[PDB]
């Protein structure tokens, strides 16, 4: 309301908990926006990425995150 | 050796943040009889098990001129016998029958360790300390007394030899009385210790001067909450809307910066971060630093601070002669506590006869070279290593080397050479 | 070949990419670090694209001089 | 030959003066450049002189090389 | 009940997101969420950032003793 610019970081913030705090050789599943981000800044591996050159593991994923907990 | 005893000894024990600082007031006196010689120097001892985390050792006699009565220490080795030992030069020979009084100040690392080893968010954390209800020394002692003084009253468990006193955040101990030499009894005590627990398992300290009027020094920090391990989830949620959650949490510390300090920055490897608040006070810039996220015990993070400063607050010449001053290290908190410090000085390119005066013992390398923009020749480097730091080490250092008058001047007619080739390279096309 | 990505499957990295901007970013890199004007890479990636979007005047003023005058 | 008894140096250019300068020597160097080049693509084989060239563009190159100095001092990108 | 839902709304529904709104008002669908309390089975909460911007989970390790999570 001062007309100062507010900043959310909570993307990098993220990102580098898990490059610190978390196992080197953990899985990150994620959907395939952000396989870049997490690739390039949190260095984990990942299940899908933005190249979606296997449309059959995006599937599989989104599979994962629409069905139910069980 | 000549024949001294340790009169009296009133030992002081401070336990109140993940460092344990001793304090001894020890009256020195002399037992023999004028046939034996005028005693020069005494001896110090460390319990083996504490002398591989010995950070700091300093002494001084009782005295106003704290910066002139400092003693002169030489760690020694006495023949056929286990511990590290330490000889003191006295100022004034002892003779039979004199005495004098002298403070032991001793500071150890690590020796507080979290049990139990793993909480939750919402669990307090106890630590316990393992010392010695004596003063370990290679003389008898007539009579002491030891003061122990805790980080909370809300004491655990505690040895309870010779009917100790308790009293709120403090425990009182002895007299004992005609305490052979290298006597010892393991004290131990358990009690709750909320402090930061913070540890820079690795800083690297950069200096690199120009006779541009500027020096500039980058500090990246590796920095460990060494505290009693996270067990389980971190809610958040909990952690926003209780005080109570997380009291062993370390959210911010705050870095006592140069007063000169121009163009502070702080970033990490992956960007800027945008929280750190910055106060210029006249005697020093006061930043507070606040890490991307909160450490909870077993977490680590990763930052690079550094800032210019201007040359005449710490350069100081005598025509071809320079010699950079320093003040040994940055002070990031009170009671900061670093595993290993790498310390390079990075003179200009050119300086000759570099000599240094170590204000005490750190392991130094082979000088590198490095090489940056506008470079041929390269910088020669100063390399140190040392180990297991401590805020009483941000003593002064100073570094001489020879320079001269031309070599700034030849870094622009190395600059022009590529331009003016540049232009020869159209003509001949 | 990258194994850090697309876990099991992993992912042909040379054998399924354009290599010509990388390959321009490091035979800039080289030259300048060649004079020990040590940028660091990230700066040329990041500049990359101002400096080839001031030649494309250049060769748009020349294209368009061969179409029509200067 | 011990702390206190001694000297300390500083540039004598000092902090102010670098804006000035690198705007005066690179403001040069650009003009005798665009001589140069005027010159350059106008004269021909009958017409050019060596020893015009050589001066002009040894001139652009001093100024040139010491307005860059100057403003990448005022960056602060400290050589 | 997919998980999804159940992954970005988990202790959600109790956070008075806006002054003239009830708890568990969501800033950008407009609506009090339907299911408020629940409990996760198969993961535990990691760390969820100052903003609860990104939330990242972990996938609770199969039960020690051969009991069914239900």
């Amino acid at each position: 309301g001062d007309g100062s610019r507010i900043i959310f970081d909570d993307f990098r913030e993220a990102y580098y908990w898990l490059r610190h705090n978390t196992p080197e050789d953990a899985k990150v599943m994620s959907w395939w926006d952000y396989g870049y981000q997490i690739t390039a800044m949190a260095n984990r591996t990942i299940l899908v990425d933005n190249n979606t050159w296997n449309n059959t593991h995006i599937s599989r994923v989104g599979q994962a995150m629409a069905s139910t907990e069980e | 050796a000549p024949p001294l005893i340790n009169e009296d000894v009133k030992r002081t024990v401070d336990l109140s943040s993940h460092l344990a600082k001793v304090t001894a007031e020890v009256v020195l006196a002399h037992l023999g009889g004028g046939s034996t010689s005028r005693a020069t120097s005494f001896l110090l001892a460390l319990e083996p098990e504490l002398e591989a985390r010995l950070a700091h050792l300093g002494v001084q006699v009782k005295g106003e001129d704290e910066e002139e009565n400092n003693l002169e220490v030489r760690e020694t080795k006495i023949k056929g016998k286990s511990g590290r030992f330490f000889t003191v030069k006295l100022p004034v020979a002892l003779d039979p029958g004199a005495k004098i009084s002298v403070i032991v100040e001793t500071v150890y690392t690590h020796v507080l360790h979290p049990y139990p080893t793993q909480i939750t968010q919402s669990e307090k954390q106890f630590v316990v300390f393992e010392g010695n209800h004596y003063f370990y020394s290679p003389y008898p002692t007539k009579t002491q007394t030891m003061r122990v003084k805790l980080a909370s009253r809300n004491v655990e468990s505690y040895t309870k030899l010779g009917n100790p006193t308790r009293s709120e955040d403090l425990l009182d101990y002895g007299p004992f009385r005609d305490v052979p030499a290298y006597s010892q009894d393991t004290f131990k005590v358990h009690y709750e210790n909320n402090s930061p627990f913070l540890t820079i398992t690795s800083m690297t300290r950069v200096i690199e001067v120009s006779h541009w009027g500027n020096i500039a020094v980058e500090e990246n920090v590796d920095l460990k909450h060494t505290g009693a391990v996270l067990k389980g989830p971190f809610s958040r949620y909990d952690y926003q809307r209780q005080p109570d959650s997380g009291i062993s949490s370390i959210r911010s510390f705050k870095t006592i910066l140069p007063a000169a300090a121009q163009d502070v920055y702080y970033r990490d490897e992956i960007g800027n971060v945008s929280t750190s608040h910055l106060l210029i006070l006249d005697d020093s810039v006061e930043m507070e630093i606040r890490p991307r996220f909160p450490l909870f015990g077993g977490w680590k993070t990763h930052y690079i601070v550094g800032y210019n400063l201007p040359s005449y607050e710490y350069l100081y010449n005598l025509g071809d002669q320079y010699a950079l001053k320093m003040r040994f290290v940055d002070h990031v908190f009170d009671e900061q506590v670093i595993d290993s410090l790498t310390v390079k000085i990075i003179l200009p390119e050119g300086a000759k006869n570099i000599e240094i005066d170590s204000p005490y013992e750190i392991s130094r390398a082979p000088d590198e070279l490095h090489y940056t923009y506008l470079d041929t020749f390269g910088r020669p480097v100063i390399v140190a290593y040392k180990k297991n730091l401590v805020e009483q080490h941000i003593q002064d250092i100073v570094v001489h080397y020879t320079f001269n008058k031309v070599l700034m001047l030849q870094e622009p007619l190395l600059v022009v050479a590529a331009f003016y080739i540049l232009f020869f390279t159209v003509i001949i096309y | 070949f990258d194994d850090r990505a697309w876990y099991p499957l992993g992912r042909i990295i040379g054998g399924t990419i354009y290599p010509g901007l990388m390959i321009t970013s490091a035979a800039i890199y080289h030259v300048l670090h060649f004079f020990h004007i040590t940028i660091d890479i990230r700066n040329v990636c990041v500049f990359l694209a101002p400096l080839f979007s001031s030649f494309t005047t250049i060769v748009t003023y020349h294209l368009t001089k061969e179409l029509k005058d200067a | 030959m011990e702390l206190e008894a001694m000297s300390r140096y500083t540039s004598p250019v000092n902090p102010a003066v670098f804006p000035h300068l690198t705007v005066v020597l690179l403001a040069i160097g650009m003009f005798f450049t665009a001589w140069f080049f005027v010159y350059e693509v106008t004269s021909t084989k009958y017409t050019r002189d060596i020893y015009k060239e050589l001066l002009i563009s040894l001139v652009a190159s001093l100024f040139m090389g010491f307005g860059v100095l100057f403003l990448l001092l005022w960056v602060g990108i400290y050589v | 009940n997919c998980l999804m839902y159940k992954m970005c709304y988990y202790r959600f529904g109790q956070v008075y997101t806006e002054a003239k709104r009830p708890p568990g008002f969501d800033r950008v669908r407009n609506a009090e969420i339907g299911n408020k309390d629940f409990e996760l089975d198969v993961l535990e909460e990691a760390y969820t950032t100052e903003h609860w911007l990104v939330r990242i989970y972990k996938v609770k390790d199969l039960d020690n003793r051969g009991l069914s999570r239900t």
